[PDB]
């Protein structure tokens, strides 16, 4: 049954990063894999992510959030980086596996 | 069992398959293709150059990492040679690894992914690649030569122009491969393998549909003159005329006139006496120099003439002396014995060309690509010596009478213009 | 048809010796074309302070005509038959060979013999070549790579014969006499110290026959048929630094004394060099290359190129590496390089040698790609091992090599040794000898 | 040209065992090093003490 | 970033740039020894001083 | 001058004579716009045939006179305009040197329309060579030419340059009336002749940009 | 260098850690304790010496 959808949608709203106008992927900690994935993003997707982040930091410093109508909706959250990130981690594991072989 | 056959199937889609078993401990498979800067247009110039360097990028079957690691794992190699009109992707390796190495050769030529990032990263390499190539003045004037000789197709440079470095796109690379790497423009040649085997691989893995994809524009002759004044102590110059195309009885005539005039040295540090052109230029100047009969045969055209290299101050006399040797030859100044000797050097050269695996594989594939067949080393010799002294003198005339194109680089302060020859 | 089988089915190399002491070897195939030549055990090492560069001077006249046939005649005859005439002279070996139609194997053999026995040494041609050789010395002086290797020998074997360059000194070239060259030829180009090798479609018995006919002039005394053993050349851990910040890139070569032809360890050193490999800015492989050093070079842009080498000689040799780099990346390159050398002696892996062994096999097979290269193998083998060594033997030897063996052999020749160093160009960043010496241990 | 370059003579400095140009220097290497390293090891002993 | 820690590490980098790879004139005499001797007296005085201070 | 100028007399090293070649250089650089110039040996400085070209120049079109305006008095511009729909620019090129000169037209156009724009410029030259030059055209041009020259000397830089240039190539000074006198005394014949010398003489061309559609000198 | 704040070997240091130092625009009050700790240290030392003297 659709129990996840119930839970995942609850958490999404509970988390609250959407109050800053940030996508889930905008909040990922930039470790090695993420850094590489970001380098693969297309120009526009990259510049868009940058604006959202710079804007959130501005909100953070002002101690405000966005007006409720601009909050990202659980079903409109774009997993723009997940595809790349997955390829990156796969590749890395391949190298790692091959370097023991 | 050094009495094996040179089989050569030809699947329905038009893909030609030529193999040969010489029982050598090393196999050398290759994928010949009718592609090149010739099929580029103003809009996608250099895309063929980059495609050449893109061979190690990730494919649908193998990752960039595995392509390199895989081949190296078995002491194998992967390279890509190319001319203005043909591209060859070949791999070498010990017999027992032909399977391994094959997967990659396959993926590279038929399943490239040209990932945007990998492509962006690779483009600066074009500057580097081009930089080392251009260290030989030879390469620079030959580029200009083709740009003066033609107005289109063959006029395109073999190395990506500078303004386009970093501008080639993945779309462009994909479109190029889609419209040129078609089963009816490809040939899967192999050595140290068994035809039944090689034949099997083809029909089972080579996909990318048939057709002739986008056809290339006809080569239009121009007869221009490009002069690059760069101050070098040595002056390289090449003067040509539209010669015979690939597959022609006219070709053979020039090949011979070539060797009659002087086609490269045969003795180390030695003079070339059997060289009309060299000997003639030699009598004119006292300083170091070099003259040779230039000759290129392309699908729908060719170029013929002479290439010189001389000190700047003596460029004038050296180039004019090379010209007289051509007129003189056009005016019956060709012995019947000269034509005999040249025919030897020509038969010898061709015969030596095939000693090395690279040379053999290239001989087989080139023909097996431009006519899915294979001339016997006897028929080729038969065709060559059956070239009268008349033929040769005619070739020489076609040159003195035809419109010429010239290209020269260096301190051109004393280099004559095409209209003073 | 397996790799193994193909190796066993390769025609054997036939050798026979004439009474004058000359050896005739050849490997037969079914090729209309062939290469035949005479490999002489001579070179700069056999020269001395007064006649240094004579063997080179000779290499310049060995093609300008004999007594039986002057220049033009000699040239025309060779050219007119479509044959190629080349040759070379090194420190311990010289060679004059011809490429042509098997149909002329005999006429060629006559030509060769005429070259090595009756060189015209035209008094006037000598003065003409004196000026040519002087121009080649200035041309080669701009070949950093070769200037660097010359220097490497100059210091690594300082005080000895292997210290001299093949081309010789300016003074010598300006004063070598018609008599000196003559003397050189007579003293060194002698039957027992030569090898008539040929490969392609040729009859061993037909070769040996033409050989008997032209290679004659037998010796009477015992001093004429004995092959003189050369005095040992002392290796010295040291460095020679030629600085010129005006040069764009810097060349560096480091090396330790090697064993010498006859030693079996060379099979291992070659496998070792195979692990480190080589590299240059045009290797598509890039950051994925198996060679660790190569990978680092790419990542940190450590150099324009680098290569390993195991230069053998009769009783000694040079095992090392050479790289070209920008003035500002020399230190890191040298660091990583010496690092890899330590890894060899200490932590080589089975996977590593597996790959390196394969790479080495296809390398040896590639040195037999044509008649000339195979003919070169024969000349060299008989001249160095006194017998041809089949690919099957090599492969047999290569197969026995494992990680442990690599570590032991490398530890033997590399670990804690005093190297020979040669640096040319903008080398201010290359640290001192002491620091480099420390890179010779622990990892 | 570089051909005209030769390493000077270091006889006034060479250790006795590598003085002769016609003798392998490898045979005295382990002694030459063992000695120098002996001095060093001893200094470490005294220092540790 | 750097192939060897001696140069990349923020602390070692410092020890390396002042006591290992530091460029020094080849001809400085024994009069250039007192700087380091002074540094050693300092550390020595401090050590013995604390020991005395403790009683 | 006399009390300070010391580097002394002579004609110093004389320059080699200018030899005409009539070559063609094409720089393929990918720019959206294609610049091209086609010329022929024109008149030399002082060459009587000078004014003829100066006038033929203004008759064909020597630069804009109205901001953002079209040039109707421009045979060449108007002709090219009728041929292409896209932005462009065409002008009569003219240079006079000591022992030689160059004359022709310079264009600028989008890459795809470079072909038609250059061919259109050529026809305007043939047409002019074939008497297609009104007697009124020659009158107007003589005005623009007299005006231009007269405005050229408004600024100190332009005046000093006028004086000096002539005072250098003949230590003299033509009166602004003699120059005007010399200019208008140029028949419509003269002009049509100049135009002919162009269509008949050997031409040299130079073009840069995305020359994919730019014609070669031998297709003009 | 045109301005001392960047060239001088000592000021260079004060400048790179307390003047031109790049800091996130959004750090809160929880990022204040670092400098407060530093001041406690200087304060404790100062008063400690004064006490030690008696
Ligand atoms: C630049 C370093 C130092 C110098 C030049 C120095 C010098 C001196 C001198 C001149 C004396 C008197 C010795 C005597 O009794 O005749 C002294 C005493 C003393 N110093 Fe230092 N000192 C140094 C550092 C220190 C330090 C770091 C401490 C402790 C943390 C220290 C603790 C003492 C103590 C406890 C005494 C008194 C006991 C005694 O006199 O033996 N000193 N020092
Ligand atoms: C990290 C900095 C410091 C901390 C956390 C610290 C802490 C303390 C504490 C817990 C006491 C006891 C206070 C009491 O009487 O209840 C004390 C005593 C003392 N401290 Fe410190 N101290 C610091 C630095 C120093 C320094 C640098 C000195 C002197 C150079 C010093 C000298 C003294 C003295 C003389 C006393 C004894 C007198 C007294 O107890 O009031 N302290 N300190
Ligand atoms: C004056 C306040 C200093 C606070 C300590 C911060 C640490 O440490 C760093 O070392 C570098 C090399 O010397 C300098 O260039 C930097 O400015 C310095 O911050």
């Amino acid at each position: 049954g659709r129990l996840m959808d119930r839970i995942r949608k609850w958490y999404y709203n509970a988390a609250g990063f959407n109050k800053y106008g940030l996508m889930r992927d905008d909040t990922l900690y930039e470790d090695d894999d993420v850094k590489e994935a970001l380098k693969r993003l297309p120009e526009d997707l990259y510049n868009e992510r940058m604006f959202r982040i710079k804007r959130a930091l501005d909100l953070s410093l002002k101690h405000r959030i966005l007006p409720k109508e601009q909050w990202v909706k659980y079903e409109e959250d774009k997993p723009y980086l997940e595809p790349y990130l997955k390829e990156v981690i796969r590749e890395r594991l391949e190298r790692e596996a091959w370097n023991k072989k | 069992p050094g009495a094996e056959d040179l089989e050569i199937t030809k699947l329905p889609n038009g893909l030609i398959i030529a193999s040969l078993e010489n029982f050598s401990p090393a196999s050398r498979i290759g994928v010949f293709i009718k592609a090149g800067s010739r099929y580029e247009t103003t809009a996608n110039l250099g895309t063929a150059h980059l495609l050449r360097l893109a061979s190690p990028l990730t494919t649908k079957g193998a990752s960039s990492f595995r392509i390199t690691r895989g081949i190296e794992a078995v002491g194998g190699s992967l390279s890509v040679y190319s001319t203005r009109e043909k591209m060859t992707y070949c791999v070498e390796c010990l017999r027992d690894h032909v399977d391994t190495v094959m997967e990659y050769l396959l993926n590279v030529t038929t399943a490239p992914e040209f990932r945007p990032w990998e492509v962006t990263d690779l483009q600066p390499q074009l500057k580097v690649d081009k930089a080392v190539a251009f260290q030989s003045p030879q390469v620079g004037v030959l580029e200009n030569l083709h740009a003066a000789a033609y107005k289109t197709a063959l006029a395109n440079p073999l190395y990506c122009p500078d303004y386009r470095i970093g501008k080639i796109t993945s779309e462009q690379l994909h479109h190029f491969v889609q419209n040129n790497f078609t089963s009816a423009r490809m040939a899967l040649v192999g050595i140290g393998v068994k035809h039944s085997d090689l034949k099997q691989v083809a029909e089972q893995f080579l996909n990318i549909r048939s057709g002739a994809g986008t056809s290339s524009a006809k080569a239009t002759y121009w007869g221009g003159e490009i002069r690059e004044q760069n101050g070098h102590s040595l002056v390289h110059a090449a003067v040509v005329t539209e010669g015979a195309a690939v597959g022609s009885a006219e070709a053979n005539a020039f090949s011979v006139l070539q060797h009659v005039l002087g086609a490269g040295p045969l003795i180390k540090r030695g003079s070339s006496v059997t060289s009309k052109l060299y000997q003639g230029v030699a009598k004119a100047t006292t300083q170091p120099f070099d003259a040779s009969a230039f000759n290129v045969n392309y699908s729908d055209s060719g170029l013929f003439g002479f290439y010189t290299i001389s000190q700047a101050a003596h460029a004038g006399e050296v180039i004019r002396a090379a010209m007289n040797q051509l007129k003189a030859a056009a005016q019956g100044g060709v012995t019947e014995e000269d034509v005999t000797k040249a025919k030897n050097q020509l038969k010898a050269t061709y015969l030596m060309s095939v000693e090395t695996a690279q040379g053999l594989l290239n001989e087989i594939g080139s023909e097996a690509l431009l006519s899915g067949t294979h001339t016997a080393p006897s028929v080729v010799a038969q065709k060559i010596d059956s070239v009268t002294s008349a033929d040769v003198v005619n070739a020489a005339k076609k040159f003195v009478s035809g419109k010429k194109s010239m290209a020269a680089s260096g301190d051109l302060g004393s280099t004559p213009f095409l209209d003073e020859l | 048809a397996t790799y193994a089988q193909t190796l066993q089915n390769i025609p054997e190399t036939n050798v026979t010796t004439l009474d004058n002491g000359l050896r005739v070897a050849s490997e037969e195939s079914s090729q209309p074309t062939c290469t035949v030549g005479v490999w002489i055990g001579a070179g700069s090492r056999y020269e001395n302070e007064k006649n240094n560069g004579a063997g080179y001077f000779v290499e310049h006249l060995a093609f300008k005509g004999t007594k039986k046939r002057p220049c033009a005649a000699f040239e025309k005859e060779v050219e007119s038959m479509g044959a190629h005439f080349n040759g070379y002279t090194s420190r311990e070996q010289t060679a004059f060979y011809i490429k042509a139609l098997s149909k002329d194997m005999p006429k060629v053999v006559e030509l060769l013999a005429d070259v090595v026995q009756n060189c015209a040494l035209e008094e006037s041609q000598i003065e003409k070549e004196r000026g040519v050789i002087l121009q080649e010395l200035k041309e080669m002086d701009n070949d950093m790579t070769n200037v660097t290797f010359d220097y490497l020998h100059a210091t690594a074997f300082q005080g000895t014969a292997l210290a001299r360059t093949v081309e010789g000194t300016t003074e010598n070239i300006k004063h070598l006499t018609r008599a000196d060259l003559a003397s050189y030829i007579d003293t060194h180009f002698k039957a027992p110290r030569m090898v008539l090798a040929a490969a392609g479609g040729i009859s061993h018995k037909e070769l040996v026959d033409a050989a008997r006919q032209h290679f004659s002039g037998v010796s009477f005394t015992y001093k004429e048929d004995a092959v003189p053993i050369l005095p040992r050349c002392r290796f010295t851990g040291s460095e020679i630094r030629a600085r010129d910040d005006a040069l764009p890139v810097a060349h560096v070569a480091l090396a330790v004394e090697g064993p010498g032809w006859a030693d079996p360890d060379n099979v291992v050193l070659h496998v070792a060099n195979a692990i480190i490999g080589r590299y240059d800015r045009t290797f598509g492989g890039g950051k994925h290359l198996s060679s660790r050093l190569a990978a680092l070079a790419v990542e940190h842009k450590l150099c324009h190129s680098f290569q390993t080498f195991n230069t053998s000689y009769s009783d000694t040799g040079l095992f090392g590496f050479h790289f070209v780099a920008d003035p500002l990346s020399i230190d890191d390159m040298m660091f990583c390089a010496q690092g890899e050398w330590m890894r060899l002696c200490t932590s080589t892996t089975e996977s590593e040698v597996k790959r390196a062994k394969n790479h080495l096999r296809s390398a040896m097979v590639a040195q037999l790609d044509g008649t000339t290269p195979v003919c070169e193998t024969i000349g060299s083998h008989l001249l160095n091992y006194g017998r041809r060594i089949s690919l099957e033997e090599w492969d047999s030897r290569i197969s026995a090599v494992d990680a442990r063996m690599v570590r032991d052999v490398c530890s033997k020749y590399i670990y804690d040794k005093c190297p020979a160093l040669a640096a040319v160009g903008p080398i201010e960043q290359l640290l001192d000898y002491n620091r480099i010496r420390s890179g010779m241990y622990w990892i | 040209v570089h051909n005209d370059v030769t390493v000077p003579d270091f006889s006034a400095y060479r250790r006795e065992d590598v003085m002769d140009a016609t003798t392998s220097s490898q045979t005295s290497s382990e002694d030459r090093k063992g000695f120098s390293y002996l001095v060093t090891a001893t200094a470490c002993v005294a220092t540790a003490y | 970033m750097a192939p060897n820690i001696r140069k990349s590490h923020p602390l070692l980098k410092m020890i390396n740039n002042s006591l290992i790879d530091l460029p020094a004139p080849s001809n400085i005499s024994a009069w250039w020894n007192f700087g380091s001797l002074l540094a050693v007296c300092l550390m020595t005085q401090i050590l013995t001083g604390l020991l005395l201070a403790m009683h």
